[PDB]
């Protein structure tokens, strides 16, 4: 029940066809074009493969997603914050933090190959990124694919304590706070849980994906800037 | 964030 | 009024405080690093000094600025550019672009270290140039960092007559075509006069910036292509 | 343009 994508097509078979083990394998090959990427996601589909195999994409059943109102915030996350040492910008340096998500341990499934293609739709105005300053340096930060008010977290890194919840916490406020409505997480960790990351059924998932992507967040809501300093 | 696990 | 940096801290001292003689030396030292400079011109601050010299950063006033539907095209320019025997592109070989002006000879106020530190801008997605081909060789161009619908010019370069000239009349077409609104020449010379760059208080520039940085043009507008080609 | 004149 899977199936091989057309090198000329960028047609994707239904996600409901997909296998239930592994969770959510759809189809695999085509490419990772701008217009296959941006058609994956508007399905619920997304790749996820490991350097040396063919393309694989995925539309899990259930599936990791993230309301952002319900984020969760420690005691002490809060007494850090209130108190940070971290300055957050957005789009101020995407190729640094995929290349910092490509450069943790799964960092090794984000090959130059995937790096290049979300560069594409970075550049195309399509994925975007949170960074997470202490000072000079870029100390962490995740980057993501817009889709309306949906956004679809792709991976995070850190180099310094609480970077990454930085750039969450931060991004879901300005989110919230300009119409966001939900971040797809995909598939749920022990990280992503312990956030507040919940599981829900892949029809509500799509449900969601169709009437969020029709919204609409403010027309410069992507342009690069400061988030959070003083 | 599926590239985390 | 004129302060020192560390490398602790990417925070700048405000504008208001600059000197008058030399006009808007506002401080010294730090680095070129991706977030101070983005800091920088965030706040009308931008580095300019000579080789041997410690970083030295500025914010005149007045501020010498172009609006782009001013640009001054002599008659013969207009004549000449009807039957261009140029190629203009964007984007498509920022490293020779500063190259060219790193080596026009006048120029070499340009070190390594800037054009190793704005090359990171450009691969960030900030910083843009502007090729002008004859045939298939690079003759000249010009780069800055854009700030919304505002761009900040750096330099230009020349190896041809008329290269620059072609380099900021189309971009100007571009640029206003699809909302651009400013572009920043720092301080007033010669050449830049020459062109249609006049003087306003430095807040007023600062006004624009705020008001400009958050603007911004067509998704793909700083996508590598071609710009006019006869 | 302050890197030229």
């Amino acid at each position: 029940r899977l199936v091989q994508l057309s090198r000329h097509s960028i047609a994707f078979p239904s996600p409901e066809g997909a296998l239930r083990e592994p969770n959510g394998l759809l189809a695999l090959g085509g490419d990772l074009s701008p217009a296959r990427l941006l058609m994956a996601y508007q399905r619920g589909i997304f790749p996820w493969f490991s350097p040396g195999d063919p393309i694989l994409w995925w539309s899990p059943d259930p599936r990791a997603v993230l309301w952002p109102e319900s984020l969760h915030i420690s005691r002490s996350m809060k007494r850090f914050h209130k108190r940070s040492p971290y300055r957050v910008t957005m789009n101020y340096a995407f190729g640094q933090v995929i290349e910092g998500c490509a450069s943790d341990r799964e960092g090794t499934w984000i090959t130059r190959g995937v790096v290049e293609a979300y560069h594409r739709l970075h550049e195309l105005g399509h994925a975007h990124s949170i960074e997470v300053w202490r000072e000079d340096e870029l100390v962490g930060g995740m980057y993501g694919v817009a889709q309306g008010t949906l956004f679809c977290g792709e991976s995070m890194f850190s180099r310094m304590e609480n970077a990454s919840k930085t750039a969450l916490l931060v991004f879901c406020e300005e989110f919230i706070g300009h119409g966001g409505k939900l971040i797809d997480c995909q598939v749920l960790n022990d990280h992503t849980a312990s956030l507040g990351a919940c599981e829900i059924p892949r029809r509500d998932y799509l449900n969601y994906l169709n009437q969020m992507r029709l919204g609409r967040l403010p027309n410069n809501f992507w342009v690069p800037r400061c988030l959070f300093s003083p | 964030f599926r590239y985390l696990g």
